[PDB]
């Protein structure tokens, strides 16, 4: 007999200025990329002296099952902003992304919303002066 | 459509404007109290509605989730193989239509399309006072699938038969087929949903997708999408946490299983549901083999540490036998190697493989069964057999699965060659008990016994003959010299001719005391005692004697080569194994000075006689296409050898990549 | 898949399709704006034309009306500073820069100079790229580009111009000689983040005794925050990879100051190189292999010690895995 074994993971996404929290949804996936790029970049000997060691890195991360705070839902509906985002994985850990964008794009389903498409995605955002895109914290098994 | 309710059990709501009916349900569940205030009619109701979803699988609302253990489990006889009970219960009586129902999927399964076919025809009739929708719709659209596969396998046993079996049987006889054609004319399975009552199309909407294009219509589309997921998520390098896109596919494989079987629908067992499930189940095994060798991330490894979902069971083991032929399991396992994926539950597995061995034992009692059963069960037990190598089994039930493949298991499709390669596999992931060699050791006596009437040529698909069994027996337990096979060796006259030739062949396990009259009519020829005898042993050297018998041949060949040397043409003799001896000469296994002499008739015989004089700029790779062990060895005790040998491998690498250059490198050369 | 190796045709009509989508573009985004109903269902197509424009091979026109519509009139909403280096960068390399185009990406350039004269605007990036990666694609084609009105900029700057200073900074290769000196004169090598731009922009070529000071500093305070961590879970993940680079420049020798074995167990890269002799050997991630330039590559395989495990490490990762780096680098550089 087959038994299937699925864990869960709870993300909270609010401001920054404040903790006014905007939304909590799961954990779908998360795509952590570091590499380089093509030969414009870096040609010919160039630096010679010193190495430059090229890191381009992108962390993605995708959203299903999100509801909107009642209270932020008020404040901004009756009438540039830098984000965040906190893990709550299980051992558990504290995943916290700082300054995360929310990226998305509208579907339309003809099944009246067959899913509903509620997958909502998040960009870390580098700075030049900031550096910690993921703080993990580790807690009690 | 109000709500989404999710493979793994789990309802959301969709719309729902009104009261939600489906969250108040789960409440009353959850609490004891609340469902107290109910009425009594209300109360048992209730207590009905908890049962069908508790046996259904729904869980409760998707908020309120948590860890979920998704089970399943697949409650029928056809499905597990239980072909003894599905007998008992078709010869039983029926009790109502229920049972018949059953019976005739149970007959379908069997093979007795015709007595499944009639059982049918009789339930359509016996279903009107009843006034259950549900039978008569079922039945009709059964009825519809075993006239298509009756029709479908005409085609192929009156088509390929003359071949197939030469006997060309034909199971059907033409009035049964005349009168299925005559009743299923003009049946036209699209207009049967439509045809049936208002009500029917409403309380039962959801049975339309049977009689229907629909049947794995939108589930073939939608398992297209999964599969393209579950790739890209292997190659960008990306984690999924909660329900995955491939446990999805695994969750929703099993429903549709369990659908089908527990609803005894013939429809399983057709080609839109067979590339289903051949598909899911390749998605299945590829992303598992992948898991298990998956790259250490810099936060990757302390932010998911299980990532595992997956782990093949027994009800994988039933799905990949039975649905994957033995071709199919061929590509895979040189692609995929499951020997690390190991198979759990190994228990059932084994009363599984004990089963097909019984099966596959008492056919072969009258051996003129229903053909259309042999022909769908032949398949399925030629593949478990294939894959019991990658689970354990144990004693007891393993001599009995070596007893049924070495004995009277059906040799117009496991002949000796692929036979030997199933008991090799099969022996692989167990030790060989003694008793597995006995039984060996007796099939041995009996296939000798066999070839004593004139010939009896060992005609093989592969090039294995009953020689490799005892080789196999003495390359794992050099010991086996028993008395018994040697009574028939020197206590028997050395005249057959036949026999004689065996026991050349099988010679390792031959002592001298069976040489006196075995050996003595065989004789010493070119090579071709080198060919057998040496082949297999019993001098195992190139001794003084064999010093001047090398000469003979090493001439011949070199006048044959000659012949066409001195003018040019193809007539170089065929015999290539002048070569071996060439090849001989590297591997330490030719140490003569005339050898010299023979350089330069063949491009590889002063490629191999000259380890580092030869010009290796002339080196080719089609030297090393048919290889083995000791000669991979000896390039890596040769580095001028490995020198040439890295670069032409890694010219191929770049030019002709396919599969096997970096397969003889890899091994080797560091 | 491998895209290049698809061949197009009618490159015509795709062409005039993505001028179209530019002038729509810009259209929209020079008036007061577009439709949000529209918008919704016509940037997602835009963008994945622009994107997949790669292949194309466009006019020069054509370019330059597509590359003037991709800098300027794209909003910021979509494509951030740095996915719209990585689109542009496309369009570039698989041209020859008709150098129409070069003189808009210095327009780009001075419209984010202008951008810079508030405080508390700064660029944010998803990839790790930002104007530098411009400044250095406009060199890679044209080598000396003597810019006119950045120099004109440059010489307008005060004491009370730090943001505005270092963005210039970062472009000090477009500057001319007086615009160098007058900016050099406004700020030197000062920490960490300038010691990379300055190494970047092709200043520093040796390492004096105040960097290798500074360095120390850094390391010194970083071990101290580790430490400090250390008492609890927190583990940060920084985005800037200054421990790798410090330890390439031992492995390569491009310092001299042994003082840099003593903070070992700071990161595992590093003593991957500091101390690779004692380096733990499975804790090494085979993806480091990926990024190191091709001469690291060769002077990494040069050492036989390192070269024991790596080959083992990168034969694990090609049998079991299938990628082409793996095995290029395996039986190129490697073994």
């Amino acid at each position: 007999m087959k038994t299937v074994i699925q864990d869960t993971a709870d993300v909270y996404f609010k401001r920054k200025s404040d903790g006014k929290l905007v939304f909590t949804a799961e954990a779908q996936t998360a795509s952590f990329s570091q590499a380089i790029s093509e030969e414009k970049l870096r040609g010919g000997i160039g630096n010679k002296p010193l190495y430059i060691l090229k890191s381009e890195k992108e962390i993605n991360l995708t959203v299903k099952n999100a509801f909107f705070d009642l209270e932020w839902l008020a404040m901004t509906q009756g009438e540039s902003e830098r984000y965040e985002v906190e893990y709550r994985t299980i051992s558990d850990i504290y995943i916290q992304f700082p300054n995360v964008s929310p990226s998305g794009e509208f579907e339309m389903s003809l099944e009246n919303g067959n899913a509903l498409a509620p997958e909502i995605k998040f960009e870390a955002l580098a700075d030049t002066d900031t550096d910690e895109m993921a703080v993990v914290i580790e807690a009690s098994r | 459509y109000d709500y989404h309710f999710e493979v793994n059990g789990t309802v959301v709501r969709h719309k729902n404007k009104g009261f939600g009916y489906m969250e108040r349900f789960f409440e009353l569940k959850e609490s004891c109290d609340e469902r107290s205030k109910l009425s009594k009619k209300q109360y048992e109701r209730f207590n009905a509605l908890f049962n069908f979803f508790e046996k259904n699988g729904v869980i409760c609302m998707a908020k309120d989730a948590g860890t979920l253990n998704t089970s399943i489990e697949i409650n029928s006889l056809a499905y597990h193989g239980k072909y003894d009970v599905m007998k008992k219960f078709i010869e039983e009586q029926s009790v109502s239509i229920e049972d018949d129902y059953k019976k005739a999927f149970f007959l379908a399964c069997l093979g007795r399309w015709e007595e499944s076919y009639d059982l049918y025809s009789n339930i359509i009739l016996n279903s009107i006072d009843e006034s259950n929708g549900c039978v008569y719709y079922l039945s009709q659209i059964n009825r519809y699938r075993i006239y298509q596969s009756i029709t479908q396998a005409v085609t192929q046993f009156n088509g390929l038969g003359l071949l197939t079996f030469g006997r060309h049987y034909k199971p059907f006889t033409d009035e049964f087929l005349a009168r299925i054609e005559r009743e299923m004319t003009n049946f036209n399975i699209d207009d049967l949903f439509n045809g049936m009552p208002f009500e029917f199309q409403k309380k039962y909407k959801i049975l339309e997708f049977l009689s229907d294009n629909q049947f794995l219509y939108d589930d073939t589309v939608k398992l297209f999408e999964l599969t393209n997921k579950v790739r890209s998520e292997m190659s960008e390098g990306s984690y999924s946490f909660g329900m995955s896109s491939d446990i999805v596919v695994l969750l929703r494989l099993y429903d549709n299983l369990r659908f089908l079987y527990e609803n005894c629908l013939w429809s399983v067992s057709f080609h839109e549901f067979h590339q289903y499930i051949r598909n899911s189940m390749s998605l299945l095994i590829e992303k598992a083999e992948y898991e298990r060798t998956r790259d250490i991330d810099e936060l990757g490894f302390s932010f998911f540490g299980k990532k595992s979902g997956f782990f093949m069971e027994y009800y994988d083991f039933v799905n990949i036998s039975r649905h994957f032929k033995i071709d199919d399991i061929k590509n895979l396992e040189r692609s995929c190697s499951i020997d690390k994926i190991r198979f759990g539950e190994q228990e059932k597995i084994e009363e599984y493989l004990v089963g097909i061995a019984e099966e596959i034992t008492k056919q072969f009692s009258a051996n003129g069964m229903n053909v259309v059963f042999y022909t769908q069960f032949i398949s399925e037990a030629k593949a478990a057999l294939y894959f019991a190598k990658y689970v354990k089994l144990s004693e007891e039930g393993l001599g009995k699965i070596v007893k049924a493949l070495l004995f009277y298991f059906p040799e117009r499709d496991l002949d000796i060659g692929k036979r030997y390669v199933w008991l090799e596999r099969l022996t692989k992931c167990n030790e060989l008990p003694k008793s597995i060699i006995s039984i060996i050791d007796d099939f041995l006596v009996l296939q000798a016994e066999k070839h004593i009437d004139q010939n009896y040529s060992e005609v093989s698909s592969n090039g294995l003959y009953s020689r490799d069994y005892g080789a196999l027996i003495k390359h794992f337990e050099k010991n086996f010299i028993s008395k018994r096979l040697s009574e028939i060796t020197l206590c028997l006259t050395q005249d057959k001719q036949k026999q004689i030739d065996f026991l050349f062949k099988l010679l390792p396990l031959l002592s001298t005391n069976a040489k006196s009259h075995l050996l003595s009519f065989k004789s010493v020829e070119n090579i071709n005692d080198l060919m057998n005898g040496i082949r297999i042993g019993l001098i195992d050297e190139f001794t003084p004697e064999h010093e001047e018998l090398i000469i003979e041949y090493l001439e011949t060949r070199k006048v044959n080569y000659i012949v066409e040397k001195e003018k040019g043409i193809q007539t170089f003799s065929s015999n290539d194994y002048m070569s071996t001896f060439g090849i001989w000469y590297f591997l330490e296994e030719i140490n003569n000075s005339k050898m010299e002499e023979f350089i330069g008739m063949d491009d590889q015989y002063d490629f191999f006689v000259d380890p580092e004089n030869f010009d290796y700029k002339k080196f080719i790779p089609s030297w090393l296409k048919n290889y083995n062990d000791k000669l991979l060895g000896k390039i890596a005790g040769n580095k001028h050898m490995k020198h040439h040998v890295i670069e032409v491998l890694k010219e191929r690498v770049k030019n002709s990549n396919d599969k096997r250059y970096l397969e003889i490198l890899m091994n080797y050369f560091i």
